[PDB]
């Protein structure tokens, strides 16, 4: 029964909660990571050791975050519990191949925390840019079992993909077009053609990166003919896509919160919404050597990628717009997740615009490899992807488990989490400015009085993660079971109660077409 | 929304309880590994 | 004779080729000179500027393979 | 020849939905219902296997947001934004 | 369309003799919707509804959003008070203040 | 009064500002006296006591909008226990400096960072306007 | 066919607090602890 | 007897006053950085440089004795 | 273009057959004759040990570590040049 | 009881043995890497081999004799297969920029020319124009088999879909022997890496294709297709057409403009 | 060959609870085992062998 | 009827930023961190060569 | 180099270096305008008891917030790619110095005219004589001639390394099998202070970079004495 029911899974609500389990064991791992970063650069000095091990701390980190929490959580989680109720489907498409997604993960997974036992761990940065990754500098299977650990990453997200864009388009009630889905839908499609379009670039530029190690091709080795930029080119023309992967399902919870907490039946400026998605979307794939302003192009070029880059702004700048227009007029209800929203709405905002500084190649050339760069993606992931994951979770706690959490823990929680956080990254900004590069474990004298400060905000941080524990802990301790939710009218995936039956929409809905 | 009473109320003395459990799970294990940090360097 | 002048030919940050060029035609002019028994010393500009531009490591291998018989440019 | 039709070997919901359709007939729901006038004298008419279905309600053509509500055997039930009415009808398949 | 008609087709609404308690609610639900206080004649047609439809208590939830549709302009709420008087008197319908209801 | 898990399905009642006229009575089952009292709404309102207008408002909703729209004390317990929360933080951070981390550079000595201010000086770090802006290189102290 | 509601739609079972205490500190506290050892493996080693 | 007041568009009537505010803050901020920041950074470089000597400034750096190349 | 040829009142089947027999196989048989013919061994050019050719970083993971999986003795030469 | 068309699949281990595969091929080929053992690997391609027979065969129970498969699931089917055909396209897409990057721009390491110094490329009006004929001569033997097939014809789909299948293995075997006989290796620069690179894995996929048609000409055999309901026999159709454009590009790319 | 469809389309449906992955009969069931081992033992030995990598040799 | 906050709400406040407030200011003072401030106006340049 | 509590860059050295400053006040102006509108907007729709429920009309207000952006963005643009452009110019050299990064050092060739060629790698902080800078100091600085335009070239002969000089505007990656030049011209003597600018392994954090800046006739006799 249990082996059938949590290793055989074909039930998307059954898959969705091993991902979010998953993607909350990753989250610890990835702030353990994380702590064991701004440690050694908590005082001037060294704590462990040079910088392998101190990057090889660095690097899991980042693929931890990315990979095994914000992508699992997201998609895996909120996207297999909430789009098939959201359109009334009875599951996903394919949801025998829905739950390799989920099972491909753990021994992902797996293969990261074996790069990092054996030899020396894979001390690349998160890029794993060659020569430093390639077999003379990196001897050994660590950055094989890295390569490795990505593939499998990738095929879960692009089986993941194809399901979520076949269910989205195929399975909606036959009057309901594309224009009548929820806009965190329309982020999950999205997300989806994203991951489906750059995933395969990625894997094709690891792929011979492995063969560089391991049979004797020269892609990126100058003795053979082969170029190290080229890599740069095939990892970022998958790696911006996958910051705006990182994003957009955020951006549909957080219209679904602003929208839910407001007592709004829905959005301001639906189409408009869509329109900008997409448009970030297609604008998400032609930019990607922003991330190469250093390297040696011609001036044109860096004109043409400063350029294309900027104008993300504005069908950015749309959305959140229309989340003030979406707040304008509510009934506001002051819940925790509504004050994830809120600081995910400034904060995304004030890390977008730094993204804008650096967009320019000029000043670009100042601030590359250094903590202006953290500053800005710390903005948009530890206060933007983070703070949706945290507004989507308090919110649909409730759906998912039949019970509630205890709001007034929640807003403390939130409080703790939103002071650490600022006191982590703000100064970092200054660090930048003023010239502190990245992935190093130690700094000159003069930058010590802001790393303490960004590692003193990091330990604010991890109280809020363990009382974040205690609280879901409190939650299912308790017991206390949901009865009335307020607007389901324009809120389907609360409609069948809550937690929902196994089995939903075994008898669709009905919409006449009118 | 609205819900019913707690089910199995969980008193103040029982949360004290389970916060202390959870912080100290993170706590030591970690605690113990940075506090020996250097009979690691060493050897 | 200071440094190497701007070559309109690369005008960009990459300047590998720049330093290549002038590697090969400086050989290419010593081999012409010594063919049609020349003066070796018309071929001067081409080491000046190869030597002001290129690494020491990338002449003193391309020598090497020079005198290996495993330089693949043409000379 | 040689190649099997459908009509000789499709089985299961396959076979029951192509013989449903060759009667004119929805049972697996694959069209989309016309709506009738929707007044109280001419609600739309909603069939179910249970005595509740949750409706959907696009209250104007086009509009971007759909009413969800809960159906119940009984008295005709209007949609709580364009007062459109709806009934059900039990029973079968 | 103008104020005038605008208000003139919420009257028509509450006055339909036969108004169900359906659309008692339907209309004073979506009413409060909007960005207005909805003057006093439209206030008396939901109020004389609540009447024929025998119910008292609809009639002093109707006082409450009023006043709290006014939100900060406190000027608002005692003008519509006033205005309605006479029909508060000829109905019996007591208001919030009277009954109590605006203790916390 | 008493709302179940099995009834998510049917209409609910909700005390809402911007919901004034939820889509059920907050009490549907009747007294007999509460019967009396439904019979005798059918009558003059002025007839009805104050007390019967009460008990009658009562059966219909739950909370008047004053009860529902009332503030709490709540933010101090949110702030204070942030406040806490942060508070223990610090004794995290006293551990570590006690028990992780070990001596600082010498370069952080007070005779090193003279001599390091002075070279800086010399060497005129800054000297528009970050640094050596700041030192008076006539009266040989900062600038005031 | 599988329980349903509150409780019974999750790999962990919520029967007992304190049982769910011990089994969430494991899950969340191996996950915290793992990179700690990791590091001490490799300073371990050389 | 109370007047009546106004009971429409409240919401948009206090909308509109307080975009009009932001704006003219937003001028008068623009306003403040150019003076505290943006022209007191490009005066600072002018006038730095207007009589620089280098020369003057290498001799005194020589003696202060910083140099590999410059006893 | 159109190619040269003509039908297009129905694609079925037969006409898909003629074409896989009037055409698609022909041009098969066609280059598999050019090719069967242009084949016999061209002659192994000398052997120079080119910096930029037989890379070896790291020892194949089968053999000697020092041979190319589908290592042709006649033609692809060791880093240390053809094979006795 | 549903009264909707949708597939509600039986609770499964396949993809449980399938990430366990992925797991074991992957720790396999590090383990071969740098271990000198195949030992995992071995383990890792059979159980991967065996997930796949059994996924497969299941769906071809739950369609062929179970009748799950309404139009709406095959709808979906259809979005699934062409989705996979896209990322496969985006894969191969990388390995062609590799290709031009290094081609366009030749390095001083290669004589700064293509093809590099050294390196003497195949004709491609020989065997690689001989595989370009009978990988078009291929998609249209398989249109025959369709159209056959819709026409209830199931000895000439048969006959075609054997054609089709020969062609794919002489392509296969022509560039196994084209292989063994090229005077350049993978080791021989970027020339050869992006060469077999690319090459090999349009070769892995011609076998793939080929497999597929293989399972088709099987159950085709079995009678399993019926003259409107063929999905499998679609899908492997659309891979082999998308594995005819690929070589198309790389005989284009790399044989004619590359030599 | 002659067209069997309709013994197998009897036999799958045949209402007797078991998953597809089974229900062809007691081969599905020793596939299953035979897949199932290998994938279970292949894992453990995987651990193993990352065991023993983590350690100078 | 009084709720948590009610009762317990004033003492929580204070307590908490009691707490708060003093142990960052020993924390901060006391146990030999060192901030790297400015020296700019605090330390008076000593000849180093 | 960068001082105890340091907010913004460095101080100048450079003109293009100062261009840089100006452009960045120009953006941070907006950035700081962009973010307290939201901020305040924010504050905005929260602090009120009106309320406006029902479907609001979106296409007007999508004009303003699409056409303003753009102008914004427009704005930025303009000096951005002026500044671009600059650093882009011919500028004709008059010396011209090569940069090897190494794990974990650089070497620096001086070969215009004679071969010189050292290696300069970081100053132990057990060795830091009183008054340097831990982490910054190497043993052989790269000495060059104030005011005049020196053409640096950058390479690697092993895993990339990036050269950087916050000070004068200048970060250009170091890539083996690659050259890639940047223009270097200090407006005043001194020294100047870079760090290694990408990951390249164990000691990424200790190859710092000192350039020694005086005048031409002291930087030709140490080019002498250093042969
Ligand atoms: C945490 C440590 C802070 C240490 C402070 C500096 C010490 C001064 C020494 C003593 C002062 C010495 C005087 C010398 C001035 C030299 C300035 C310079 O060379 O040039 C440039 C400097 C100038 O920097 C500054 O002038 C400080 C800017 C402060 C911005 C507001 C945030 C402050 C809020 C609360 C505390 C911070 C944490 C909250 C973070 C919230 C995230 C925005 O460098 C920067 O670029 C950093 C900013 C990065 C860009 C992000 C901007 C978007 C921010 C959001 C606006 C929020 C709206 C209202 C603001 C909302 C508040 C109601
Ligand atoms: C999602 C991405 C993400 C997140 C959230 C974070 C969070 C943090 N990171 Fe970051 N970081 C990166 C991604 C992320 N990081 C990347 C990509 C890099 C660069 C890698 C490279 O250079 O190669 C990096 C680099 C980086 C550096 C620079 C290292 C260097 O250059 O030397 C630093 C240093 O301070 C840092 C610190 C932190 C800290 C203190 C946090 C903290 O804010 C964390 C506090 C904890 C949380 C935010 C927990 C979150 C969620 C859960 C616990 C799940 C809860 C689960 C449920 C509710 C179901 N990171
Ligand atoms: C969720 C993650 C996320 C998101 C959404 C973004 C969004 C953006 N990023 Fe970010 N970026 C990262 C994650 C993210 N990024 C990471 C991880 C890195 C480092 C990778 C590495 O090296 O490891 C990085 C690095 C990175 C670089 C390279 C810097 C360098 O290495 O030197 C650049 C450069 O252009 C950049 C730009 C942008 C821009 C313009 C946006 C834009 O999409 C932001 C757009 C938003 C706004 C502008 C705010 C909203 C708009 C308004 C309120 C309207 C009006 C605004 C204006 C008119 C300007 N980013
Ligand atoms: C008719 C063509 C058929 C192709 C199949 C041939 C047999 C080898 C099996 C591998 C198939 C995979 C294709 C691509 C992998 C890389 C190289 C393959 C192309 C090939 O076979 O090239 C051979 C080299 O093979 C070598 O190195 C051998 C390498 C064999 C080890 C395979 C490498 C394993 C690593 C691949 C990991 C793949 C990761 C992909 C993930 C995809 C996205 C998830 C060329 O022979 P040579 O002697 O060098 O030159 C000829 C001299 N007369
Ligand atoms: C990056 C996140 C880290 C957060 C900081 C953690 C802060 C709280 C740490 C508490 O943990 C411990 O405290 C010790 C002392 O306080 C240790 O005991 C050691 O110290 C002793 C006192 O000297 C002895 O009694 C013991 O034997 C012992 O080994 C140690 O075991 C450890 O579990
Ligand atoms: Cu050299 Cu980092
Ligand atoms: O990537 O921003
Ligand atoms: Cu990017
Ligand atoms: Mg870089
Ligand atoms: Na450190
Ligand atoms: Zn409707």
């Amino acid at each position: 029964m249990f082996i059938n029911r949590w290793l055989f899974s074909t039930n998307h609500k059954d898959i969705g909660t091993l991902y979010l389990l998953f993607g909350a064991w990753a989250g610890m791992v990835g702030t353990a990571l994380s702590l064991l970063i701004r440690a050694e650069l908590g005082q001037p000095g060294t704590l462990l050791g040079d910088d392998q091990i101190y990057n090889v701390v660095v690097t899991a980190h980042a693929f931890v975050m990315i990979f095994f929490m914000v992508m699992p959580i997201m998609i895996g989680g909120f996207g297999n519990w909430l789009v098939p109720l959201m359109i009334g489907a009875p599951d996903m498409a394919f949801p025998r191949m829905n739950n390799m997604s989920f099972w491909l993960l753990p021994p992902s997974f797996l293969l990261l925390l074996a790069s990092s036992m054996v030899e020396a761990g894979a001390g690349t940065g998160w890029t794993v840019y060659p020569p430093l990754a390639g077999n003379l500098a990196h001897a050994g299977a660590s950055v094989d079992l890295t390569i490795f650990s990505l593939h499998l990453a990738g095929v879960s997200s692009i089986l993941g993909a194809i399901n979520f864009i076949t269910t989205i388009i195929n399975m909606k009630p036959p009057a309901m077009s594309q224009y009548q889905t929820p806009l965190f839908v329309w982020s999950v499609m999205i997300t989806a053609v994203l991951l489906l379009l750059s995933l395969p670039v990625l894997a094709a530029g690891i792929t011979m990166l492995l063969t560089d190690r391991n049979l004797n091709t020269t892609f990126f080795d100058p003795a053979g003919g082969g170029d190290p930029i080229l890599y740069q080119h095939l990892f970022w023309f998958f790696g911006h896509p996958e910051v705006y992967i990182l994003i957009l399902p955020g951006f549909g919870m957080i219209s679904h919160i602003v929208t839910y907490y407001s007592g709004k039946k829905e959005p301001f400026g639906y189409m408009g919404m869509v329109w900008a998605m997409m448009s970030i979307g297609f604008l998400g794939f032609i930019v990607w050597a922003h991330h190469m302003f250093t390297v040696g192009m011609d001036v044109d070029t860096r004109a043409y990628f400063t350029s294309a880059t900027m104008i993300i702004a504005i069908p950015t700048g749309v959305k959140v717009f229309s989340w003030l227009a979406t707040l304008h007029g509510g009934n506001i209800k002051w819940s925790p997740a509504m004050m994830w929203a809120l600081g995910f709405i400034f904060l995304f905002t004030v890390g977008g615009l730094t993204g804008i500084v650096l967009a320019n190649s000029s000043l670009d050339i100042v601030l590359h490899d250094t903590y202006y760069v953290v500053a800005h993606f710390h903005y948009v992931l530890s206060m933007g992807a983070v703070f949706a994951i945290m507004g989507g979770f308090v919110h649909w706690f409730p759906l998912f488990s039949g019970y509630t959490l205890n709001d007034t823990w929640a807003k403390i929680h939130f409080a703790i989490m939103f002071v650490g956080v600022n006191m982590t990254f703000f100064p970092q900004h200054f660090l930048g400015l003023s010239g502190m590069p990245r992935r190093y474990s130690d700094y000159p004298d003069a930058y010590t009085m802001w790393n303490t400060i960004s590692s003193m905000g990091s330990f604010i941080s991890l109280t809020a993660v363990m009382l974040m524990v205690f609280i879901i802990w409190e939650a299912f301790a308790s017991k206390r079971e949901v009865l009335t939710v307020d607007l389901t009218t324009t809120n389907l995936e609360w409609l069948n109660g809550c937690p929902p039956p196994y089995h939903t929409f075994e008898e669709p809905t009905y919409v006449n077409l009118k | 929304i609205t819900a019913k009473p707690a089910k199995t109320p969980t008193s103040p003395k029982e949360q004290a309880i389970g916060l202390s459990v959870t912080f100290l799970s993170f706590l030591l294990p970690a605690g113990w590994v940075l506090y020996h940090l250097d009979n690691y360097k060493k050897s | 004779y200071q440094t190497a002048p701007f070559d309109s030919r690369f005008p960009n940050q990459n300047q590998t080729r720049n330093c290549w060029q002038n590697y090969l035609d400086f050989h290419r002019c010593e081999k012409a000179m010594t063919a049609k028994g020349g003066d070796v010393s018309v071929c001067e500009w081409y080491r000046r500027v190869y030597k002001s531009l290129c690494p020491i490591s990338w002449v003193s291998t391309w020598d090497d393979r020079r005198a290996e018989g495993t330089f693949p440019g043409k000379i | 020849g040689g190649v099997p039709t459908d009509e000789e070997q499709a089985t299961g919901l396959e076979r029951e939905v192509m013989l449903a359709a060759r009667k004119g007939q929805d049972p697996y729901n694959i069209l989309a219902p016309k709506a009738t006038s929707g007044t109280k004298e001419d609600p739309n008419l909603v069939p179910s296997i249970t005595n509740k279905r949750i409706v959907g309600c696009i209250c104007e053509e086009d509009n971007s947001t759909v009413i969800w509500f809960w159906l119940h055997k009984g008295e005709a039930q209007r949609c709580p934004s364009c007062g459109t009415h709806y009934k059900l009808v039990p029973h079968q398949l | 369309e103008t104020d005038e008609e605008f208000d003139a087709r919420w009257v028509t609404y509450f006055n339909k003799p036969d108004i169900d308690a359906w659309e008692l609610r339907k209309g004073m639900n979506t009413l409060v919707g909007y960005d207005l206080v909805p003057e006093p004649k439209i206030i008396d047609a939901a109020l004389r509804a609540c009447r024929r439809l025998n119910d008292f208590a609809s009639a002093v939830r109707i006082l409450e959003v009023v006043k709290d549709k006014a939100g900060p302009h406190k000027e608002i709420y005692p003008y519509v008070i006033q205005e309605l008087r006479p029909t508060l008197n000829e109905l019996g319908i007591s208001t919030p203040e009277e009954l109590g209801l605006d203790k916390v | 009064s008493v709302v179940k898990s099995e009834d998510y399905a049917l209409p609910s009642y909700v005390d809402r500002r911007d919901y004034p006229l939820p889509d059920v009575a907050h009490v549907k089952n009747l007294s007999a006296s509460q019967k009396a009292l439904k019979e005798k709404e059918k009558a003059s309102w002025s007839s009805l006591s104050i007390d019967e207008k009460v008990e009658l408002y009562r059966l219909k909703f739950k909370e008047s909008f004053a009860e529902m729209n009332r503030s709490t004390n709540e933010w101090k317990t949110v702030v204070g226990a942030a406040m806490f929360f942060i508070g223990f933080t610090a004794l995290l951070l006293i551990w570590e400096k006690h028990y992780v981390y070990g001596p600082i550079p010498h370069t952080f000595e007070e005779e090193w960072v003279a001599k390091q201010t002075k070279r800086m000086l010399d060497m005129k770090v800054a000297p528009i306007q970050g640094f050596s802006a700041k030192w008076d290189y006539d009266k040989n102290e900062w600038k005031k | 066919h599988y329980e349903e509601g509150p409780g019974k739609n999750i790999p962990f079972s919520v029967e007992n607090k304190w049982r769910l205490l011990a089994m969430m500190t494991l899950f969340f506290g191996s996950g915290f602890a793992a990179p700690f050892f990791i590091v001490r493996h490799q300073l371990l080693k050389k | 007897a109370l007047a009546k007041p106004q009971m429409r568009g409240l919401l948009a009537r206090r909308l509109r006053f307080h975009i009009v505010g932001a704006f003219m803050v937003s001028l008068g901020f623009a306003t403040f950085y150019k003076f505290a920041v943006a022209e007191k950074r490009k005066k600072a470089y002018a006038d730095f440089y207007r009589n620089y000597d280098s020369m003057k400034d290498f001799e005194e750096m020589r003696k202060a004795g910083i140099f590999q190349s410059a006893k | 273009a159109s190619a040269a040829k003509g039908d297009h009142g129905g694609t079925g089947a037969r006409t898909w057959r003629f074409l896989t027999f009037g055409l698609a196989l022909p041009s098969v048989a066609l280059c598999t004759l050019n090719s069967w013919l242009h084949s016999g061994h061209r002659e192994r050019p000398a052997f120079i040990p080119y910096h930029h050719l037989r890379i070896r970083t790291k020892p194949f993971s089968w053999g000697d570590g020092n041979h190319t999986f589908f290592h042709n003795p006649r033609v692809n030469p060791l880093p240390t040049g053809y094979e006795k | 009881h549903q009264t909707h068309a949708y597939h509600m699949v039986n609770p499964s281990p396949w993809p449980l043995t399938g990430a366990l595969s992925a797991l074991l091929m992957t720790s396999g080929l590090t383990m071969w890497f740098h271990f000198n053992s195949m030992t995992l690997l071995m383990i890792g391609l059979t159980t991967n081999m065996l997930t796949m027979y059994q996924w497969w065969r299941d769906v071809i129970r739950e369609s062929t004799f179970q009748g799950h498969h309404t139009p709406a699931v095959q709808k979906g089917l259809r979005y699934g297969m062409i989705l996979f055909i896209i990322s496969e396209v985006l894969f191969f897409t990388g390995f062609f920029w590799a290709f031009y990057h290094s081609s366009l721009a030749p390095t001083p390491e290669l004589g700064g020319c293509w093809p590099p110094t050294g390196i003497h490329p195949l004709n491609p009006l020989e065997v690689p124009l001989l595989n370009t004929s009978v990988l078009l001569a291929s998609g249209v033997s398989i249109t025959w088999a369709h159209h056959s097939l819709m026409e209830g014809d199931r000895k000439h789909m048969l006959q075609a879909l054997f054609i089709t299948i020969t062609l794919g293995v002489y392509f296969t075997l022509l560039q196994a022997s084209e292989y063994y006989e090229a005077p350049f290796t993978i080791s021989d620069g970027v020339y050869g890496s992006t060469f077999f690179v690319a090459t090999g894995f349009h070769g892995l996929h011609v076998i793939i294709g080929s497999t597929f048609l293989i399972v088709c000409f099987f159950r085709q055999l079995k009678f399993h297709f019926t003259s409107n309901h063929h999905f499998g026999f679609e899908a492997a159709a659309w891979y082999w057409h998308f594995v005819d454009v690929v070589w198309l590009f790389l005989y284009v790319s790399i044989y004619w403009w590359g030599s | 060959f002659e067209n069997r469809v309709a013994e197998k389309q009897k036999l799958f449906q045949e209402d007797n609870g078991l998953p597809v992955h089974l229900k062809g009969g007691a081969t599905d069931n020793i596939l299953y085992r035979v897949t199932m081992t290998l994938c279970l033992g292949g894992t453990l030995y995987s651990l193993y062998c990352l065991g023993w990598a983590s350690f100078p040799h | 009827a009084p709720d948590f906050h009610d009762k317990y709400g004033n003492a929580v406040l204070a307590s908490g930023a009691t707490f708060c407030v003093a142990v960052w200011v020993y924390m901060a003072t006391q146990i030999g961190i060192e901030w790297n401030p400015s020296p700019v106006g605090r330390v008076t340049p000593k000849e180093w060569r | 180099m960068a001082y105890p509590m340091q907010l913004g860059f460095q101080d100048a050295t450079s003109p293009i270096m100062e261009e840089l400053l100006h452009f960045h006040d120009h953006t941070l102006m907006i950035v700081f305008l962009i973010s307290s509108l939201v901020l305040y907007i924010i504050s905005l729709m929260l602090t009120t008891k009106l309320t406006h429920t029902s479907t609001m009309d979106a296409q007007e207000v999508e004009t303003i917030w699409t056409i303003l952006p753009a102008i914004i963005l427009i704005l930025i643009a303009l000096p951005s790619l002026r500044i671009l452009y600059m650093m882009d110019e011919i500028n004709n050299p008059s010396l011209t110095v090569k940069t090897m990064g190494h794990q974990w050092y650089w070497s620096y060739e001086y070969t215009d005219y004679e071969d010189l060629s050292f290696d300069s790698y970081m100053i132990p902080t057990s060795e830091l004589k009183p008054g340097e800078l831990r982490l910054l100091e190497v043993d052989n600085r790269v000495v060059l001639p104030m005011e005049m335009t020196i053409r640096m070239l950058v390479s690697s002969e092993d895993v990339l390394h990036s050269w950087a000089v916050p000070s004068l505007g200048l970060k250009t990656d170091a890539i083996p099998g690659r050259l890639n030049q940047t223009t270097l011209m200090s407006s005043r003597p001194g020294l100047y202070y870079g760090q290694c600018s990408e990951i390249c392994g164990s000691n990424h954090s200790f190859m710092p970079i000192v350039l020694e800046l005086v005048p031409l006739k002291y930087f030709e006799k140490w080019s002498a004495s250093m042969l």
